[PDB]
RNA sequence: CCAUAGGUUAAUGAGGCGAACCGGGGGAACUGAAACAUCUAAGUACCCCGAGGAAAAGAAAUCAACCGAGAUUCCCCCAG
RNA sequence: UUUUGUAUAAUGGGUCAGCGACUUAUAUUCUGUAGCAAGGUUAACCGAAUAGGGGAGCCGAAGGGAAACCGAGUCUUAACU
RNA sequence: AGGACCGAACCGACUAAUGUUGAAAAAUUAGCGGAUGACUUGUGGCUGGGGGUGAAAGGCCAAUCAAACCGGGAGAUAGCU
RNA sequence: GUAACGGGGCUAAACCAUGCACCGAAGCUGCGGCAGCGACGCUUAUGCGUUGUUGGGUAGGGGAGCGUUCUGUAAGCCUG
RNA sequence: GUUUAUUAAAAACACAGCACUGUGCAAACACGAAAGUGGACGUAUACGGUGUGACGCCUGCCCGGUGCCGGAAGGUUAAUU
RNA sequence: AAUUCCUUGUCGGGUAAGUUCCGACCUGCACGAAUGGCGUAAUGAUGGCCAGGCUGUCUCCACCCGAGACUCAGUGAAAUUGAACUCGCUGUGAAGAUGCAGUGUACCCGCGGCAAGACGGAAAGACCCCGUGAACCUUUACUAUAGCUUGACACUGAACAU
RNA sequence: CUUUAAUGUUUGAUGUUCUAACGUUGACCCGUAAUCCGGGUUGCGGACAGUGUCUGGUGGGUAGUUUGACUGGGGCGGUCU
RNA sequence: GCUUGACUGCGAGCGUGACGGCGCGAGCAGGUGCGAAAGCAGGUCAUAGUGAUCCGGUGGUUCUGAAUGGAAGGGCCAUC
């Protein structure tokens, strides 16, 4: 049968030019204001997925 | 933890706002500061207000 | 018993040394209180920390009358 | 071709090691599985929407 | 009291068996989630009823999107 | 066989013969190889039928952004050297 | 008269020896308790598995019982050997 | 059961200090053989006085093979 | 008297007796999706449940906690509107 | 004390000597009144203790009668078993050696016996621990649920009085 | 607007009296050779009881499960950022 | 004494982490405060004072709006 895509990682993860992957970083949901304006606004550009996770995310993203 | 946060309303009316806390045993009146307003581009008074 | 605790190291200390070549920004120092004090195109950090404020090589030296020590950067 | 003879050099544990999971019929972990933490497409928060 | 229930005849028909497939009435747990309740397994296993050579479905109070298509069923895509 | 470590007084086997354990399907990625090549390839199905037809689709040649959008740029920002 | 007494059949199974791949997957030998009773026994019948039945030990329910046996789910699962 | 030189035995066959010998390993060197790899000389998918060097090995990774049954080759070939 | 058939026969269980409590008979209760049946073709001098366990002398104090019974004014409170 | 930890409590009786028994004492670690208290004739394959009788239970075993064991003939198993040309000692060593080192001893091979060793045989240890194992059972653990109970609506209507 | 006196209305709260739903494991008749059932007559009860949906309370009666690790074995103690 | 830089958008280059992440940072833009100015200020001498994701709540936003115009809901920003 076709392979399933884990669908909590195809939510949070999309493919970029060079075969990457983007995410939003975490840390900035409801406990934000007591962390420094600096932290936060370091926190907002999207970031791109480290080297030893990208086996792990193209394992959960066969199709993408 | 007994200090509680508080929010800080532009009068300027564009709805931004910054956070921050206060001493509720001491100091009863209203915080009024001048600050950055990012949606005018300029420093304006914001006032006290309750966070919900 | 009632002990047996302990903090991560912070890995503080010398990360460049004398005579190495650094990029403008690069820390050379972390420390605890003025260690090292900053010198000609060096900068001080909000926790003392000692960045280069522009290309060089490192140099350490003693100069003053409390024998303190003072890392500069000599832009060629 | 494991586990077939000593000369072959997979014999005896078919290249599977030494009684793990890899080395039980059938066994191994899901994938994402971060040895017991919530994965990293867990520990990060959902955004955007597809339109 | 008529009636009705009931009763006695006479005609037809049904009873049971049989592999799977089919429709319907009921309907698990082990297991997976590295535990476990929602969830999964699964409307699966099993039980029951009924029918046929097929069954079921079926001739739009359906979809489309301002252009149009024109019952149902099945296959490959759409698409993990 | 299991172990830091076994002649070990740790496990296994009385012996022989036969049998006895990394397979299969689908999808996906990588390597090798062959073909074609900015293109490559069809699936169901049709078909005297391993041919041929069928390009429905799929992947690739363009990305950035949550998205609308813009586009060899794009996002971020009022704007970016 | 008696859930009376002594004591065979009958029924029980307290002690000891033997037997422990037995004559016997619980018995034999010598003693022992009850022996007109809440006794014992024959032949049929009824109660069915989270249920039965139990003068109650988690006992018994076909040599199996803190949940019988048979088939199915089922190649359950087994980070263990 | 001697059992605190392995034993015999030793007054040096012990210890100390100088020497010169010898024994001693799968180490090293000779004389052959096989294989991997590196840069060369010509020639180089082949290979050549090549040369230098390497070749203990579990888990494990890489590479190259043997043999078994069956299909084509094969209405061929082997065989009373 | 009964009990762990097959290592325990006992001081354990049962027992007559005693007390509490439920039950007015389409009884309580129990087995049953239900019908129904048992209780019982019985009727509080009866039946069920619980604890104690002949007989003799006796069974003292605590209602705060937890249950049960009685009360219903007030506080709180579901479906519904 | 079926209850007493200290403990063989203390005293008395029984014995030559009694951590048990019997009688008291009370200091009840931690008895107690129907989860009954205390007594109680009778009963008991009931528990403990004592005395008489009686005896091979014993001092201390002896003999005898039978059934096996032993020999012969016939039939003819079993558990177990890596392979054995299967000695002692001391030391070493997966740390308790028939198998290693050293050394001593020992002609080859049966039969009747004894069980010290072969960490002998039996049964993937019941104790201990572990697994994000199983099962039963308990409860003011969690979430439910049968049952019981409450009300609204429906089956379910009329009239009158406040 | 307050205070509201009366006025109809619309919803409820009880109490009383009916019968016609419903109940009858009261009597009698028939089906009928019948302690079932059904029908009829009558009496009693009666808008209750009882049942359905929804809903609050109660509920080891019965289920499905949880009940951590480190640790000079484990538990207890301590610890977990 | 005067004040709100306990500023908004960013950030060359580094540090420390397996990772999630955490930390330091000159300089740039817009607006500030204190100084006559040079200049300093992106909280506190520094190193503890803390909690990921999911779910839900609040404000803002021409981002989205399942035929169309809205809207719900979702997204983004701020934040619980
Ligand atoms: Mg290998
Ligand atoms: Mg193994
Ligand atoms: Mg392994
Ligand atoms: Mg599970
Ligand atoms: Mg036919
Ligand atoms: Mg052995
Ligand atoms: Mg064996
Ligand atoms: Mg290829
Ligand atoms: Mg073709
Ligand atoms: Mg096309
Ligand atoms: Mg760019
Ligand atoms: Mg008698
Ligand atoms: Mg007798
Ligand atoms: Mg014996
Ligand atoms: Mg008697
Ligand atoms: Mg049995
Ligand atoms: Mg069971
Ligand atoms: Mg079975
Ligand atoms: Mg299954
Ligand atoms: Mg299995
Ligand atoms: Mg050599
Ligand atoms: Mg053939
Ligand atoms: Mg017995
Ligand atoms: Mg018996
Ligand atoms: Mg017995
Ligand atoms: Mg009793
Ligand atoms: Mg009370
Ligand atoms: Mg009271
Ligand atoms: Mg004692
Ligand atoms: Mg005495
Ligand atoms: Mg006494
Ligand atoms: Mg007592
Ligand atoms: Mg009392
Ligand atoms: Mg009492
Ligand atoms: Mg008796
Ligand atoms: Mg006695
Ligand atoms: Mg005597
Ligand atoms: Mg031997
Ligand atoms: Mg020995
Ligand atoms: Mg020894
Ligand atoms: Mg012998
Ligand atoms: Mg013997
Ligand atoms: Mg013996
Ligand atoms: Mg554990
Ligand atoms: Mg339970
Ligand atoms: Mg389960
Ligand atoms: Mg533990
Ligand atoms: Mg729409």
């Amino acid at each position: 049968p076709k392979i399933k895509t884990v669908r909590g990682a195809a939510k949070r993860f999309k493919k970029t030019g060079k075969g990457g992957f983007k995410h939003k970083h975490a840390n900035l949901r409801h406990i934000l204001t007591k962390k420094a304006t600096k932290r936060k606004r370091h926190l907002r550009p999207k970031a791109m997925v480290s080297k030893g996770d990208l086996g792990l995310v193209i394992a959960c993203l066969p199709y993408a | 933890g007994i200090r509680e946060k508080i929010k800080l309303v532009s009068s300027a009316g564009t709805g931004h706002f910054y956070t921050t806390t206060k001493n509720k045993r001491t100091k009863p009146e209203k915080l009024e500061l001048k600050k950055f307003d990012p949606v005018v581009r300029q420093h304006v008074i914001y006032k006290e207000a309750k966070i919900k | 018993t009632r002990n047996g605790r302990d903090s991560e190291a912070k890995r503080l200390g010398v990360k460049r040394f004398g005579g190495e070549s650094v990029l403008a920004g690069s820390i050379i120092v972390r420390q605890r209180g003025t260690k090292f004090h900053a010198g000609a195109n060096v900068g001080c950090g909000r926790d003392h920390t000692l960045f280069a404020k522009a290309d060089g090589k490192v140099k350490f030296e003693v100069k003053g009358p409390k024998n303190r020590k003072f890392i500069s950067i000599e832009a060629e | 071709r494991l586990g077939r003879g000593i000369g072959s050099g997979l014999g005896k544990t078919g290249g599977r090691g030494h009684k793990g999971q890899k080395s039980r019929s059938g066994g191994g972990v899901r994938r994402g599985f971060e040895g017991g933490q919530m994965p990293l497409y867990r520990r990060l928060p959902k955004f955007g929407f597809t339109s």
